[PDB]
């Protein structure tokens, strides 16, 4: 699991790490019974209106 | 060119000049300055022909 | 990991009472350590100041946030913020989320609300089921 | 009540260019001229634009680009800040089309037509 960035601005001089594929999975997560699969393009799926 | 635009904008700003300030300072004045969009319409409506 | 619920100048001490919940399951949940730092109705500069300071205060590996404001800009501000350290952000109580069309290339941010296509879809369903 | 304005470049002599500008301005109250800097890791760039221009009474800001060929989002970190409170600003160098929308940015006012429009010349 990754680690917190040392700085919001100064870590940039040393921000040398892997490429995070978070959304490749983070979009797709659901628990507590209610399903919350997300969308790639940046919003929800099955929104309650 | 751009400073000529802002020049043409300024002496037209006196026609309304109800801005009373562009809010400065960091904290506290969290409100959209009530003439931002209007002054922007003014500035983008600046007509000169020599730059 | 470090998670916080920042509060921008509201009468929502309901949040102060909120986070007392229970869904402990056999998942990773390695370090769920919530944080509740409210603020006054402040400016984006101080907003980001506290944002990445508190991010750097104890720990941060994922952020949530809500506020009470009109639909103006706070989401866009947070959106840029999301980029500069590769971190997820989930705006909620969408006075802080009137969704934006475009997104930066590699920003892990998301927000709630409907996609405009979905609004079209629902309004068409309404138009449908009453036969005009 | 004299208007104040800040720009970003290394030809800081453009400040004297702004003095000639107010000359030709009153010729065509007064207008003052201010200036700011640039730094990498544009996080603090927002901090700097705040601390250096929101300190005074801004009315419009100027930023060209860095000739460093990154040029992808180098103008953004200020298009947002004064976008809050909606203080208009002026664009100089970059020519991508993203910065044109009225819904994502209320700040850009573009001096150089962006690559999009050049389609019509083919038509
Ligand atoms: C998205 O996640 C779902 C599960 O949340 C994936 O679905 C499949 O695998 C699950 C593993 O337990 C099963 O429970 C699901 O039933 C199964 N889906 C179907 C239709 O049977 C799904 O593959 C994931 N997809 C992507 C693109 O990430």
């Amino acid at each position: 699991i990754p680690e917190p960035k040392s700085s919001c601005y100064n870590t940039h001089e040393k921000r040398i790490y892997q490429s995070n594929m978070l959304n490749r999975y983070l979009i797709n997560v659901t628990f507590e019974g209610r399903d919350l699969s997300f969308s790639e393009d940046g919003y929800q799926m099955h929104p309650k209106l | 060119d751009a400073v000529g635009v802002v020049a043409q904008a300024v002496h037209e700003l006196l026609e309304k000049e109800n801005i009373t300030d562009p809010p400065r300072g960091c904290v506290g004045n969290t409100n959209i300055w009530k003439t931002g969009p209007l002054f922007k319409r003014v500035l983008m409506s600046s007509k000169y022909a020599d730059g | 990991i470090g998670i916080a619920v920042i509060l921008v100048g509201t009468s929502d001490e309901v949040a102060i009472k909120d986070a007392h919940e229970k869904d402990d399951f056999h998942h990773l949940s390695v370090v769920p350590r919530v944080e509740l730092v409210a603020m006054n109705e402040t400016d984006p500069k101080s907003i980001i100041t506290r944002i990445c300071d508190l991010m750097s205060d104890r720990k941060i590996q994922g952020v949530v946030f809500a506020d009470d404001t009109d639909q103006e800009a706070i989401a866009q501000i947070l959106d840029f913020i999301s980029a500069q350290t590769l971190t997820p952000i989930l705006g909620i109580h969408g006075g802080s989320s009137m969704i934006m069309a475009d997104k930066d290339e590699s920003s892990m941010f998301f927000q709630f609300g409907p996609s405009i296509e979905q609004q079209a879809s629902v309004m068409l369903n309404i138009m449908e089921e009453y036969d005009w | 009540k004299i208007v104040n304005i800040g720009a970003v470049l290394s030809t800081r002599k453009h400040e004297q260019m702004f003095r000639e500008a107010v000359n030709q301005a009153n010729k065509r109250i007064q207008l003052q001229a201010t200036s700011v800097t640039h730094k990498p890791n544009a996080i603090q760039m927002a901090l700097s634009v705040c601390e250096d221009l929101i300190s005074s009474q801004v009315y419009a800001i100027l930023v060209s680009h860095p000739p460093t060929p990154n040029d992808h989002f180098t103008p953004t970190p200020v298009s947002y800040t004064a976008g809050f409170y909606r203080i208009p600003v002026l664009g100089l160098t970059t020519r991508m089309s993203i910065y044109s929308d009225k819904s994502i940015h209320l700040s850009f006012l573009r001096t150089v037509p962006p690559y999009s429009h050049q389609s019509s010349v083919w038509f």
